[PDB]
């Protein structure tokens, strides 16, 4: 028939695309175990010329980062109901997450 | 007819796509099995971490507010509507409690 | 009516999104 020609070449396509977004997180998923090896990596040559203290200096992973501006104030509220953490902004912000900031570091 | 074996063709090639993509999932779900190993050595605990100097390295001037909480922890945020607009951000945390650092 | 990420298990893109929607806000159709 006629439809059932039509049916597959989007679903073609599709399989296509799809395919090729799954070997592009597969070499990200790569680069972001050499970005953490050499992380730590660099972490223990720095340790061996200087140890900083643990809440100050230091970010645990994994971890996010929030950007808005300096103007912008950050109220943070914590309720009854447990497991819960409530930020509240006056104006945007941006979050950025720990293997992007591997990125731009190199890694 | 030209549609018939247009079929027979695309009919052929697909699965040559499927097992492709068997492949791509078996490699991505053993690729993300080595990535748990490596993350939990507990000398490589000891040493995943950032500090100031990188994260103002990769982010010109603002005010950045670091968040540190466990694994598996959600993070919810709701659309921008108005009630003056609400921007915020919903944070669940049930393994451990959260570290919030203000970068300087 | 909100969009999700998570801690070590979620996709960059994720929060691209997230970004996004809240750069744009409420849109028209």
């Amino acid at each position: 028939f006629a439809q059932e020609c039509q049916n597959l070449e989007v679903e073609r396509q599709r399989r296509l695309e799809r395919i090729k977004q799954k070997q592009s997180q597969l070499q990200e998923l790569i680069l972001q175990q050499i970005a953490f090896k050499n992380l730590v990596q660099r972490n223990r040559h720095a340790e061996q010329q200087a140890r900083p203290p643990p809440p100050n200096s230091v970010i645990h992973l994994p971890f996010i980062i929030v950007n808005t501006s300096k103007k912008t104030v950050i109220d943070c509220s914590i309720s009854n109901d447990k497991f819960e953490y409530l930020f509240n902004f006056d104006n945007t912000f941006e979050i950025h997450d720990d293997i992007e900031v591997l990125k731009r570091m190199g890694m | 007819k030209e549609v018939i074996d247009r079929l027979r063709y695309l009919k052929a090639e697909i699965e040559d796509l499927e097992l492709k993509e068997r492949e791509l999932d078996q490699q991505k779900l053993w690729l993300q099995q080595s990535i748990k190993n490596v993350m939990d050595d507990s000398i490589n605990n000891r040493f995943s971490y950032v500090t100031h100097e990188d994260i103002c390295n990769c982010f010109n001037g603002d005010t950045l507010l670091a968040i540190q909480a466990p694994s598996g922890t959600q993070l919810e945020v709701p659309i921008p509507e108005m009630g003056q607009k609400k921007y915020q951000i919903n944070l669940k945390s049930h393994s451990g409690p959260i570290h919030v650092l203000l970068i300087n | 009516s909100a969009l999700l990420y998570k801690f070590n298990g979620s996709p960059s893109k994720s929060l691209k999104d997230i970004n996004n929607m809240i750069r744009q806000g409420e849109q028209r159709t």
